[PDB]
């Protein structure tokens, strides 16, 4: 059994002069988990394909 | 109680079997009969 | 992992950028090291 998430995030694409269009590409991530042979999780990793 | 004990080890065992070798130290410039140390880590996270 | 996530990347971006909590991992290690004793000195109560 495996589980997963998509990260929703914001940071400014700040220009040196300053800018209004602070958006486009962000370090969002995608995360995976699984439950082990006693039901505790461990492989809560970030492949972020 | 033994089944809980067994599976508590067998969860850990597979991470060890997946360890990845990153680098190895040759004896400066020498060859033959070297101790040749190696360093390795877990792939699932860079923690160990 | 919490201490590392509070370190490897900044808290804030802008005219000022940063907020990486420098001491966080080494400050966390002492708590991890401490926890061993409360368990082993109560495994001694189990085996007593």
């Amino acid at each position: 059994l495996y589980i997963s998430w998509f990260e929703v995030a914001e940071e400014k694409e700040t220009d040196s002069d300053g800018n209004i269009i602070v958006s486009g590409r962000y370090r969002t991530k995608i995360r995976l988990a699984h439950l082990g042979f006693d039901g505790v999780w461990s492989s809560g990793t970030t492949l972020r394909e | 109680v033994a089944q809980k004990a067994v599976l508590g080890y067998l969860n850990n065992f597979e991470e060890v079997s997946n360890l990845e070798i990153i680098a190895g130290y040759q004896d400066g410039i020498d060859i033959e009969n070297d101790k040749t140390y190696f360093v390795a880590r877990t792939r699932m996270q860079p923690y160990r | 992992t919490a201490a590392a996530a509070l370190d490897v990347i900044p808290n804030i971006y802008g005219l000022a950028v940063g907020g990486s909590h420098w001491g966080a991992p080494l400050n966390a290690a002492a708590e991890i090291i401490m926890i061993k004793y409360q368990a082993d000195s109560s495994k001694s109560e189990s085996l007593s």
